[PDB]
RNA sequence: AGUAUGGGAGAGGAUGGUAGAAUUCCAGGUGUAGCGGUGAAAUGCGUAGAGAUCUGGAGGAAUACCGAUGGCGAAGGCAGCCAUCUGGCCUAAUACUGACGCUGAGGUACGAAAGCAUGGGGAGCAAACAGGAUUAGAUACCCUGGUAGUCCAUGCCGUAAACGAUGUCUACUAGCCGUUGGGGCCUUUGAGGCUUUAGUGGCGCAGCUAACGCGAUAAGUAGACCGCCUGGGGAGUACGGUC
């Protein structure tokens, strides 16, 4: 019942399987009511500073509407998935559907 | 024995004393000098001239390893920081770049009290 | 303004990473607050360096 | 390439002065209380405002 | 907290006249609903002193409106306190 | 005076997670004589090898830049980022209740730091304390170490130059120049100008004041209710009483 932007930085070594986890999370969100307003892959980039001795990583962006329970479950999954290093959850009011920058 | 073409010199400048150390890249030290080492013991340690003589001694020591070019990193507020680089230039080493590496905390520990001198 | 706009952010970020004062940038107060929040989020997400 | 070492040192000194790194360590040398910090900031603001008003008028 | 729908329902239930929003009954009902809702919050947060002041303000306002309504019309006051379960 | 619906700004409060700078320590590599400190010294420290630099790990506390005569809060006070719970305030025209108000003896709630009770934590700083210095003397100012405490949870204590040294509420009384959050109007080529509202500042007429000075944020002109004063010391003290 709220809009959220999800930013995930994922390990390059495990970046080969990202299509699996993204689909799994999409299914989990769709389970309750589901609203995936936007899903974007920024592409592999170089981290400004070494994060856990990883000089580069992959960036995922998701503009989603979901319930509070879905929010908690997603946070738990992000915490307990090792491949996902660093995540950001930001509550937003109203929807963003236009194609975001840095995704070209 | 080992000879390295590249060098890096750290000038640790403090109010009480000034120090210069020449190392190779990756941080393995070669030679070091101090104001007290070349005499000048006491409050005279802070004088810039002590830094000049220390830099001269350090350059002479590094001549054996024969690094003709060295980066320079100056850390800490102290007199003679300019004198150290001037002495290195007079010795003749080629400075690739000069930078300040003094650390600034992001509001960390409590400093000591003020002095009622 | 948002965190992702590194090109715009760098203009109001100094070379050392310090945020530029409103005195120099000639900006409105609300804009400066939004800008600083965006900068901090960006350097958390590792799109710009905290220092150097 | 051919810039003198003295000129390079002077340029580095000017760059450091612009950066203001040394002032941070000078401040960090000793701890200060909020009571003194508030007074210092208020006095600085008053002086700046007075100077600006004098220039304008 | 409380949505707009539930407030609309209390307004409809206690509205003396159409569009009536400022009646003592409507105001007292809204205050009582809000006070009961905050009861859940104050158990999870015992030391939130800054919001308890607003809760106290709500209670005082309800007391004032109830006393005014009692002065204006005794039967209405009895009906309202009976409907909402208020002891006084 | 109050209510419903739309919009806005904010370090307002409570819980949990998380990021980076720096300090201390621990372990590995380079390598040789000092390091530290002061007005000058000395205590202290260093060849079972320091200081310096790089690498890796542990832990505690606090949030650089932004930052402001800026913002929020009844006051005391509040500053990295994210989520959840939650109080107030500003803003436009309609709709609704119809004086439902102001103050307030008793009473009650909150209330910086220090201090107290149980359990935990302890990096840096540091009352007491040890030592080195200056001094006719040093019991201190300086220097080398250092405990309680500073931190977290759960309670108590109820005191500050807790200050604007100026109790709350209402109406009226020349002007000039700033700033923060809103509303409206005119230019235009998109940013400017004007007015209004709620806050926050600098000059200033009348008026007031012993003087200093205040001056639409009154200490001016008037009204409502409250607290408090009656030469200095003895004295916020003795006895009694409540906690």
């Amino acid at each position: 019942m709220r809009h959220y932007e999800i930013v995930l930085l994922v390990h390059p070594d495990q970046s080969d399987q990202v299509v699996g986890m993204v689909e799994r999370y999409i299914s989990q969100i769709k389970e309750a009511d589901g609203q995936i307003h936007r899903l974007e892959d920024w592409g592999r980039r170089q981290l400004a500073y070494p994060i856990n001795k990883i000089h580069k990583a992959h960036y995922i962006l998701m503009n989603v509407e979901c319930g509070q329970s879905t929010l908690d479950e997603l946070e738990e999954l992000f915490r307990y998935n090792d491949a996902i290093i660093r995540n950001l959850i930001i509550r937003r009011e109203h929807a963003i559907t236009e194609e975001s920058l840095l995704a070209k | 024995t080992r000879t390295v073409s590249e060098g890096v010199a750290h000038i640790h400048a403090s109010f009480n004393n000034t120090i210069v150390t020449i190392t190779d890249r990756q941080g393995n030290a070669l030679a070091w000098a101090t104001s007290g080492g070349q005499g000048f013991r006491g409050s005279r340690k802070s004088t810039p001239f002590a830094a000049q003589v220390a830099a001269e001694v350090a350059g002479k020591a590094a001549l054996d390893y024969g690094l003709k070019n060295l980066d320079v990193l100056v850390k800490g507020p102290g007199p003679g920081r300019e004198s150290a680089v001037r002495a290195l230039g007079a010795v003749g080493y080629k400075i690739n770049s000069i930078t300040d590496v003094t650390p600034i905390p992001h509001n960390g520990c409590r400093p000591p009290k003020k002095r009622r001198v | 303004i948002d965190y992702k706009d590194i090109d715009t952010l760098k203009q109001y970020i100094t070379e050392n990473g310090k945020i530029v004062p409103s005195r120099i940038t000639g900006t409105k107060a609300r804009y400066q607050r939004q800008l600083a929040l965006a900068i901090k989020q960006a350097r958390y997400l590792s799109l710009i360096p905290y220092t150097d | 390439e051919g810039e003198p070492v003295d000129v390079a040192i002077r340029r580095f000194k000017r760059s450091c002065e612009k950066a203001g790194v040394l002032a941070d360590v000078r401040k960090r040398e000793f701890y200060e209380k909020p009571t003194q910090e508030r007074k210092r900031k208020k006095a600085a603001a008053v002086k700046r405002y007075q100077k600006k008003l004098a220039r304008e008028s | 907290a409380l949505t707009n729908a539930d407030r609309a329902e209390i307004i409809a239930k206690f509205a003396r006249a159409e569009n009536d929003t400022g009646s003592p009954e409507v105001q007292v009902a809204l205050l009582t609903a809000q006070i009961n809702d905050l009861q859940g919050h104050f158990k999870a947060h015992k030391h939130d002193h800054h919001s308890r002041r607003g809760l106290i303000r709500m209670v005082n306002q309800r007391r004032k409106l109830l006393d005014y309504l009692n002065g204006k019309d005794h039967e209405r006051y009895t009906a309202l306190i009976g409907a909402l379960g208020l002891r006084r």
